[PDB]
């Protein structure tokens, strides 16, 4: 149907460098999906079982960007991303074959990798989700498919019972957000300087340190009022003392309650 | 409509009761005492009036309750509420015709003097103690369907037997006769009598509270 | 330890290779029954056809019991081990898995080619336990299990450590000694947690102080 046509996700997007901080836990995630790409025998013949991907939980913070990081390593043929939405729906009956559809695909399309997003709609009456998640991992835990592509888990509780006492036996690398140090966030500076107009006057050394407990969201905000507060001050250029303001704001307003 | 069987010194109600109960029993429902302990909202009495519905929906019907010494405080108001539907269910105004209920108890001290009163409970049997000519019978009584070696000796079962259960007489002798055809034997030695009667019975004295 | 697994395959392997029928094997926790039986599911080699306690709760309990028993009537001696059946047996919804649990003795008590394939149960505890499963071919192995020492710990962990690359440099009593109140499910995060930086390290083999390095590692 719509989804098949439509699941194959093209266009690359944001890149490695990224990463919200991590120095050990971006090549802990990093090892299952970029060096496992550059041979298969590899992992194979590193004896058994080889590791099927990462889990990823907690607070949000910079989620949705390590996976599209993860679309953009692909080096030669753009892979997909799963939403959690399209398998709890009207109608019941239609998640199996689709889970069913995808997962031919992904053996059609010679060991596609296949990442799943928002496991917490799936999550966790519920018999109607019982039957997406107990065939999910029914046909995970299967040999059918494959079981050596990819999984990846990406979402923002882990209180998933059922999945938290079946993924120990299949699921294995599970980190936590590893929120980043005073010298992370200049890195996510230097990638995201193609933003709007960051001018050579301003430091990112300068706007790291402005911001303590300023996780990849928070930064990211400062992004968006950055360029929202350049586009509503009919400025071209965006200079550090015409928007500190909104750099401060945006994270002692907004760390005020929060 | 009601009966009690109380065998405080002895035992000997569940060769009984199992016996005609797994004859015929013109029927097979059992209602056992840990079904309404009820840890959540306590609203067994829904439970009782639409167990006891399905009891009287069906004509043919026997209910058996065993180990009612511990439900029979003279979380005890629930207990005296479901209790409150046996009176109005036992001698109300509802259909209560030849549909029959079996209470089993311990001991003749809590057993709720509103329920020993006719009607709610009719009829009483004291069961004795199985003596040692007793077990001896019932054990040649009860060796009959069960097949053995020639070579047979009732003085070791029945003498290392001193104060068993008969139900659990039965089934653990039985059980060392399914001990003994482990190995497809057609023929049945007292050896495996004596080992696994002698162990598991000795596991029944350590499970005997 | 290992009185109760002869006991237990014997149960499941003299059949397979009047033979026993039924096999209750409780315990009280921190022991890995399911594991357990696993690893002797991994010795006698047949297909292990998972099933849990709740999974009867869906009158399709007995649909599920009717199909155990198809493909314990026509398929190959596989291994059907069932668990947590004392939650499910609670002696309007438990009344009708009480009626599939009279339907299951009832295909084990009138069924005379109930011969094949059997099935294991396991349970948590036995203080909810069905009175009329007293038959040969209803569960009659009733096996309780001892509290398990560091030598049963380097046994089902050296069971579930014998395939992988292990140097062969393992007094197991270092690693046996440094397992204090742990259980199988925490020596499997042991031995996986070895197995975590085994990529990491270079070294596809794994090592003597990766073991105790896990143990200090996770726990």
């Amino acid at each position: 149907p719509t989804v098949t046509m439509m699941q194959v996700e093209e266009k690359p997007d944001v890149t490695y460098s990224d990463v919200g901080g991590c120095k050990e836990q971006i090549e802990k995630l990093r090892e299952v999906v970029e060096t496992p790409l550059l041979h298969p025998e590899r992992f194979v013949n590193l004896g058994i079982e080889p590791p099927k991907g990462v889990l990823l939980f907690g607070p949000p913070g910079t989620g949705k960007t390590l996976c599209a990081r993860a679309v953009a390593n692909r080096t030669d043929a753009c892979f997909i991303r799963v939403i959690g939405s399209e398998l709890v729906q009207k109608y019941v009956g239609e998640g199996a074959r689709m889970v069913r559809e995808l997962f031919e695909m992904a053996r059609t399309k010679k060991a596609c990798l296949i990442f799943f997003d928002e496991i917490d709609a799936i999550g966790g009456g519920d018999n109607e989700v019982q039957r997406t998640m107990l065939e999910l991992i029914n046909q995970l835990d299967g040999f059918d498919p494959r079981g050596n592509i990819k999984v990846l888990m990406a979402t923002n509780r882990p209180d998933t019972l059922d999945p938290a006492l079946m993924r120990p036996g299949r699921l294995d690398r599970k980190i936590e957000f590893s929120l980043p140090d005073l010298e992370g966030r200049t890195h996510i500076f230097k990638i995201h300087a193609r933003s709007m107009s960051v001018e050579r006057d301003i430091r990112f050394e300068l706007l790291a340190r402005l911001c303590p407990n300023s996780t990849g969201a928070e930064i990211r905000s400062v992004c968006t009022e950055a360029g929202m507060f350049a586009i509503r001050a009919r400025r071209k250029i965006a200079t550090e003392k015409d928007f500190l303001e909104a750099v401060n704001k945006v994270i002692k307003s907004y760390a005020k309650f929060s | 409509k009601g009966c009690l069987l109380y065998g405080p010194p002895g035992t000997g109600k569940t060769l009984l009761a199992r016996a005609v109960a797994s004859q015929l029993d013109c029927n097979f429902l059992k209602v056992v005492s840990s079904s309404i302990v009820d840890k959540y909202i306590g609203e067994s009495a829904r439970l009782i009036r639409e167990m006891f519905n399905y009891a009287r929906d069906h004509q043919p019907c026997i209910i058996f309750m065993d180990e009612i010494d511990a439900i029979g405080g003279r979380a005890d108001r629930e207990i005296q509420r479901t209790l409150m539907e046996l009176l109005n269910q036992m001698d109300g105004f509802d259909t209560l015709h030849r549909v029959k209920m079996i209470m089993a108890t311990n001991r003749p001290d809590t057993l709720d003097p509103a329920l020993l009163r006719p009607g709610r409970l009719d009829r009483k049997i004291h069961i004795d103690l199985p003596n040692e000519q007793a077990r001896l019978d019932i054990l040649k009584i009860h060796a009959g369907p069960i097949t053995k070696h020639g070579e047979i000796d009732y003085e070791a079962i029945v003498k290392l037997s001193d104060g068993f259960n008969g139900a659990d007489l039965r089934n653990v002798c039985t059980e060392a006769g399914m001990f003994a055809i482990r190995a497809d034997h057609d023929f049945v030695v007292q050896e495996d009598f004596m080992k696994a009667v002698r162990k598991v019975a000795d596991s029944k004295k350590l499970e005997s509270k | 330890l290992d009185k109760q697994i002869q006991e237990l395959v014997e149960a499941i392997v003299l059949p397979m290779n009047q033979p026993p029928k039924g096999v209750l094997m409780y315990g009280p926790p921190g022991t890995g029954k399911t594991l357990l039986a696993r690893a002797c599911a991994a010795q006698t080699k047949a297909t292990f056809l998972k099933l849990a306690g709740p999974q009867l709760v869906q009158g399709d309990g007995a649909k599920l019991v009717r199909d155990a028993f198809a493909l314990a009537k026509e398929k190959a001696p596989s291994i059907i081990f069932i668990d947590e059946l004392d939650a499910i047996g609670t002696k309007a919804g438990d009344r009708e898995v009480q009626r599939t649990m009279l339907e299951l003795l009832n295909q084990l008590d009138g069924f005379q080619p109930n011969t094949q394939v059997k099935v294991i149960a396991a349970t948590n505890r036995v203080d909810i336990l069905d009175p009329a499963l007293l038959r040969s071919g209803r569960l009659d192995r009733k096996i309780e299990f001892p509290m398990p020492n560091e030598e049963a710990r380097a046994r089902i962990m050296q069971i579930h450590s014998r395939k992988m690359n292990v140097s062969p440099d393992v007094n197991y009593e270092e690693l046996a000694r440094c397992t204090d109140d742990f259980n199988g499910a925490q020596c499997k995060a042991v031995c996986v947690e070895a197995g975590m930086i085994a990529l990491r390290r270079g070294a596809t083999e794994l090592t003597h102080e990766d073991y105790m390095e896990g143990i200090l590692e996770v726990q």
